[PDB]
């Protein structure tokens, strides 16, 4: 197809594989859980306003 | 006095209309909070599906 | 008077009053959400 599209696909496919090597399961699992809980906290407040 | 009577009727109708408008604005002010509740429901459900 | 907004001072006063009442209501709802016959 295009050419610029192809170049940027190559650059992206390189950066992504660079990042995916840094991810470590034992830590990213905990980070995901932490953000999960943060979002739940921020939803509680909406429910509270509904009740009020 | 003939005209004073009609003037009185007009003032009564105007007072009634003003009260009605106040009531409707209050209703809208409640609907606003109900809509915020709906926004929160939408975001909570979207959170659940992402799981 | 409570229900009319001819004066800016009252406008601001009532606005803050409602804001604070809403804050207290939020606290009470959060209390409920997460959770006298005997002494008579």
């Amino acid at each position: 197809m295009g050419l610029f599209d192809r170049i940027k696909r190559v650059v992206s496919s390189n950066l992504n594989d660079l990042v995916n090597k840094a991810e470590d399961p034992e830590k990213m699992l905990e980070q995901a859980i932490l953000e999960m809980q943060e979002d739940l906290v921020q939803l509680r407040q909406g429910v509270a306003q509904a009740i009020a | 006095k003939a005209s004073l009577d009609t003037q009185s009727t007009q003032v009564e109708t105007l007072k009634r209309n003003l009260i009605q408008l106040e009531s409707k604005i209050s209703e809208a002010k409640t609907k606003k909070e109900m809509l915020k509740a709906r926004i929160t429901t939408a975001k909570a459900q979207e959170q659940l599906q992402g799981m | 008077v409570r229900g009319m907004n001819t004066s800016s001072a009252m406008s601001a006063f009532e606005r803050m009053e409602e804001k604070v009442l809403m804050q207290e209501s939020r606290a009470q709802a959060l209390g409920e959400l997460a959770g006298g016959s005997d002494v008579d």
